[PDB]
């Protein structure tokens, strides 16, 4: 590969790490517009906009998990706002769903969401991390959300 | 380009190899420091993945005879074997010569630090030589000990950094506490404290050097060197902070490459009161690589009284010396006679012996015998553990003029505090 | 009689004029016959005698003050020792010594220096976002004064005032990230009423009875756990953390998010009041299982008694069917007249289930809003709280934000 590691079980790109390859330049530079990186079942970052991947090591810079997500472990090997994967973002985090507090089961039905208006509840803990809530699907619990920058 | 000079007034002089550990079945690969030296009291500390030995030092060396064979191998010598369940990777002791650290990692259980009380070595009442204190890094394969280094100053500390790129401060007193920590996405490779022990400082996947205050509060930070480019990325191996403003810092390929080799850097650094930049100079390859199959590792060690740097790598069979010049600020190659060389021996199968541990003795109060007539007063001993299990001990003959004895007399070590389990 | 002339005392005057120059609030406590004040701008206590002139008060000053905020002061259970309780760390002020006809502070003097020492003051440095969420102290009377800290790391740590700088027991409960499960961390904790407990439920034997504290923990998700604590016995790690406790009857709102405080009323069964910041208290039953439930009783919508502010708990000295909340606009006494109707054999099967849900439909609680501080413009809350315990008639003494001294009845 020209520059970019990604090995993490679970772990894609799209476009695929194959076709970013094919798509480095002459002089050894990967830039793409659009650019997903998601681990299968868990979530998905979506950067609008041109990036530049070349030598960006995905597996230290990129941490999906279960209702989490972190991009850049340290705030000081982290780029300032704009550059690297730290800027404009969406997140798409799965299987996010409340717990009822009487059986201890996930509360999965549309119906029953709608009931203890669950999106709104993640409208507010958007905002309380500094992020804008988009919209919330009940069928895979996928919260997707922006952000300004990590 | 690199600067080389004929020493004459510096000998190594090898006394016999003896062996302590049964040779291995496969060449042992990862990064590893298995020696470890009380001059304080005159013990030395071998581990492997067998159990852990600790030695009188004085029993480990002996000189050679006119008639006998400087090849051949000395079979045991007494020391005290402890068993342990797993085997180390890394042995570490404390400032005071009273801890003794052993890392090991199970596959069951994954990585811990065993901390042992060095007077328990010494209590013959104690028939099995427990720890008194673990410390268990949650971490399985990420959790391998890669650096870590007890602080020259403060007996009680030590930083230690894994695999994963995570590294932690402990104090280590009667029990251990974990006084700061940074997370693995920091990405440290290795680990240095300033010569007084005031600051640490920590080598990076991204090729810099970060110091650090022991509550982990950055401090300064050492830019990659200019030569390397961009499509030719590196990080720091290992570190050695010389001087407040001066280091010897180890590059190597940034993807974990065994191929390519590393070069050992000089670097020396500008004042508040400058604004020049970093003086870099690459001396490059002074342990020449014959292997390419274990993790890199070079074993660094500086002294001030002959202002010069002992190197050994886990790839070479040299050890090297890098002195600093009359000039007081450059340093050069120091390049010995060929009978006058420390190198690890081959193998009885006839394969290279690489290094796993390096120390040096002061306690040593012997003179050296030269010719039937001629006598020579003590010198330090470089000790090496090899790959085979074999010790490897050679006499520094350091005339060059000016430089004072380095022999300092060893102590009783009194029970007295021994911490308990 | 001091319900008269205490609002007129200079003390008021003097921190009043302090402020002319997040925690919940509580700069007060009493002590005998003392009433306490904690004076932020000097790091002192102002204590004026309120049994046995509107001039008179002694300043007790910290030999080493705290450079943090103090937002909450609370008495050890000996009474010799106050924690001062911040944001940024915890600090504990030993209390002098009287002597004198008057039981004054070593025999009077206008001005005492008392003893300080921090409490876990690494763990405020080394990590410079970790915050406290809640302190209080261990319960016993009798055991050197051990104070329980909750930080923002999601663990709760016990030290010693002989080691304040160690954990004598930790509890780790399981920011750089986003997360959804942002609720999923502590907020409060309370302990329940001594317990004898076997000496097997901390893994030693013998079937000896052993005595024990609940320690009940609210997250902000409104879960809640239990453990029970025996500083003698209990692991230096420990990991028999129950919970979350299933809630029932099963809500059709699931009781919500947003919980912000929690309270262990000292009765048997004991009996949890979880309060949010949308002003709603249930009141819970804790029913034995070896998980325990609660079973929510009934439940008391304060913006219906009278809505988003943070609101604080506060125990009755004499009943303990009786507890009081403060928050923006002002102070709600609750009254839990159906307390004294359970039964300690109750458990957590059908029919008891049943049996205090037919209970709940013929019983009620009493709320009040006994004191109103809502303004003409921005509501602040209250800055000190206290119940003066006489066995003719409990006396509330409630600070204003601008250090009025209000007294209720």
């Amino acid at each position: 590969m020209a520059g970019i590691i990604l090995t993490k079980v679970g772990y894609y790109t799209i476009p695929s790490m194959d076709d970013l390859a094919k798509i480095t330049n002459e002089k050894g530079e990967c830039i793409v517009s659009d650019f997903t990186i998601g681990r299968k079942g868990y979530g998905s970052i979506y950067f609008e906009g041109d990036v530049n991947l070349t030598n960006l090591n995905l597996d230290d810079i990129v941490h999906i998990r279960r209702k989490e997500v972190v991009v850049y472990l340290d705030d000081n090997q982290k780029p300032p706002v704009g550059e690297g994967l730290n800027r404009k973002a969406e997140v798409t985090l799965d299987g996010v769903w409340p717990t009822d507090k009487t059986s201890r089961c996930l509360i999965k039905s549309p119906d029953r969401l709608a009931d203890i208006n669950y999106e709104g509840r993640l409208e507010a803990v958007s905002r309380k991390q500094g992020a804008q809530f988009k919209e919330y699907r009940p069928e895979t619990g996928s919260w997707v959300f922006k952000v300004s920058h990590f | 380009m690199i600067p080389e000079r004929e020493m004459k007034d510096f000998q190594f002089r090898a006394l016999k190899k003896v062996r302590i550990f049964d040779s291995p079945e496969e060449l042992p690969k990862e990064r590893s420091s298995l020696l470890a030296v009380s001059n304080k009291y005159g013990l030395v500390f071998a581990g492997g993945a067998s159990g852990l030995q600790i030695f009188p030092t004085k029993n480990l060396l002996i000189q050679n005879k006119p008639g006998d064979d400087p090849n051949k191998i000395v079979d045991k010598v007494q020391g005290l074997l402890v068993p342990m369940k797993f085997p180390i990777h890394h042995l570490a002791l404390s400032c005071d010569n009273l801890t003794l650290s052993a890392c090991m990692m199970s596959s069951e259980y994954g990585s811990i630090i065993a901390f042992f009380d060095v007077r328990t070595f010494s209590n013959e009442a104690k028939q099995q030589k427990r720890p008194f204190a673990y410390h268990k890094l949650l971490k399985d394969a990420g959790g391998m000990v890669i650096d870590m280094k007890w602080n020259p100053t403060v007996p009680s500390m030590v930083a230690v950094c894994l695999a994963d790129g995570s590294i932690a401060v402990l104090q280590v007193t009667e029990t251990v506490k974990v006084c700061a920590t940074l997370p693995s996405t920091v990405a440290v490779t290795s680990v240095c404290w300033s010569p007084k022990g005031k600051q640490l400082a920590v080598g990076k996947q991204n090729g810099t050097v970060v110091q650090y205050l022991p509550t982990l509060q950055e401090k300064k930070v050492i830019p990659c060197p200019p030569f390397y480019e961009s499509d030719h990325p590196v990080r720091v191996l290992d570190v050695l902070w010389i001087g407040t403003y001066v280091f010897a810092i180890v590059y190597a390929a940034a993807d974990g490459t065994l191929e390519t080799s590393p070069d050992v850097v000089m670097a020396l650094l500008p004042k508040k009161e400058e604004k020049h930049p970093e003086i870099f100079v690459n001396f490059m390859e002074p342990c020449y690589g014959s292997c390419t199959e274990r993790q890199h590792h070079y074993y660094l060690s500086y002294i001030e009284e002959w202002d010069l740097v002992l190197a050994a790598s886990a790839a070479s069979t040299e050890v090297s010396i890098l002195a600093r010049q009359s000039d007081q600020i450059n340093w050069e190659s120091w390049l010995l006679e060929d009978s006058s060389r420390a190198e690890l021996p081959v193998t009885d199968k006839s394969d290279d012996s690489l290094p796993m541990g390096v120390v040096v003795d002061y306690t040593n109060q012997v003179e050296i015998t030269i010719s039937d007539e001629k006598t020579l007063p003590p010198a330090p001993v470089l000790m090496l553990l090899s790959t085979d299990g074999v010790l490897c001990p050679f006499y520094m003959i350091n005339q060059n003029p000016g430089v004072k004895s380095l022999i300092k007399t060893p102590e009783r070590l009194s029970l007295e505090g021994e911490r308990q389990p | 009689l001091w319900q008269t002339w205490l609002p007129n005392h200079v003390v008021f005057l003097r921190l009043r004029e302090g402020l002319k120059n997040l925690l919940t609030r509580n700069v007060v406590f009493g002590l005998g016959g003392e009433l306490f004040l904690w004076d932020g701008e000097d790091s002192s206590f102002l204590v004026v005698r309120l049994r046995g002139a509107l001039s008179q008060y002694q300043r007790l000053l910290c030999i080493n003050p705290p450079l943090f905020e103090i937002y909450q002061v609370l008495l050890s259970p000996t009474q010799h020792h106050v924690a001062l309780i911040g944001i940024k760390g915890l600090m504990v002020l030993e209390l002098p010594k009287r002597w004198g006809k008057n039981s004054e502070f070593e025999g009077g003097k206008s001005t005492v220096n008392c003893s300080t020492t921090p409490v876990a003051e690494r763990f405020f440095t080394s990590s410079t976002s970790l915050t406290l969420k809640h302190a209080a102290w261990y319960p016993s009377e009798i055991l050197d004064p051990h104070v329980v800290l909750l930080t923002s790391d999601n663990v709760i740590r016990i030290y010693s005032l002989r080691e304040p700088q160690t954990p004598t027991n930790v509890i780790i409960l399981s920011g750089r990230a986003y997360t959804a499960s942002l609720g999923e961390t502590a907020v409060a904790f309370d302990f329940g009423p001594l317990a004898a407990v076997p000496k097997t439920l901390f893994g030693q034997n013998g079937k000896d009875e052993v005595v024990a504290y609940p320690l009940y923990i609210l997250y902000e998700n409104g879960e809640t756990f239990l453990t029970y604590i025996s500083l003698l016995h209990s692991p230096g790690n420990i990991g028999k953390l129950l919970g979350p406790l299933p809630m029932h009857p099963a809500a059709e709102d699931n009781y919500g998010y947003d919980a912000c405080a929690v309270l262990c009323l000292p009765c048997v069964p004991n009996i949890l009041v979880i309060a949010t910041e949308s002003g709603m208290l249930y009141h819970c039953v804790v029913l034995e299982g070896l998980i325990p439930s609660l079973y929510v009783f009934e439940c008391v919508e304060l913006e219906l008694a009278l809505f988003s502010c943070p609101v604080k708990l506060h125990r009755d000295p004499k009943c303990p069917s009786r507890y009081h909340c403060t928050h923006e606009a002002g102070v709600h006494s609750v009254g839990l007249t159906w307390i004294h109707k359970l039964h300690k054999f109750l458990g957590s099967d059908e029919e008891d289930k049943d049996s205090l849900q037919e209970l709940s439909t013929e019983q009620k609680c009493f709320v009040e809003h006994i004191l109103c501080t809502k303004p003409l413009r921005q509501p602040a809350p209250i800055r000190g709280f206290w119940i003066v315990p006489d066995i003719l008639g409990p006396t509330m003494i409630c600070i204003t934000s601008t250090y009025e001294c209000l007294i209720w009845p």
